[PDB]
């Protein structure tokens, strides 16, 4: 309510406030998985995945 | 060059032929300004950008 921002950077914020929650205490969070070194996991995540659609579609691979 | 002389092309004000006439080939120029865009209406609020930045934009932009 107290907001004038529009949808596109509050989902863009919401992406990143979640993907910050998943910054927690036990494993599938990626604190643990620094710790094993597993880098791929990350790519895996789902917020990844719900902050994608938001990603430049022409360039997004490189 | 410039319209309305359109069968004349300066070379050092060298004025030239062409052994052609046209009226509307040369009027489609959209293209022979930048190589993946086409020119469309004018709007001021689009932003000002430069040569570089072209290759991170998208479509419909």
């Amino acid at each position: 309510d107290l907001a004038v921002l529009r949808d596109e950077k509050t989902a863009i914020t919401k992406g990143y406030e979640a993907l910050i929650k998943r910054l927690g205490t036990g494993d599938n969070d990626i604190p643990s998985l620094i710790a094993k070194k597993d880098y791929l996991s990350l790519y895996n995540l789902p917020e990844v995945k719900l902050m994608a659609p938001l990603i430049r579609p022409n360039r997004k691979g490189v | 060059w410039s319209k309305a002389d359109s069968s004349k092309i300066y070379c050092h004000g060298i004025a030239i032929r062409v052994p052609l006439v046209v009226g509307d080939e040369h009027m489609d120029t959209s293209l022979a300004l930048l190589e993946g865009f086409s020119v469309c209406e004018n709007d001021p609020r689009a932003p000002m950008v430069t040569r570089q930045d072209l290759i991170d934009v998208g479509f419909g932009q």
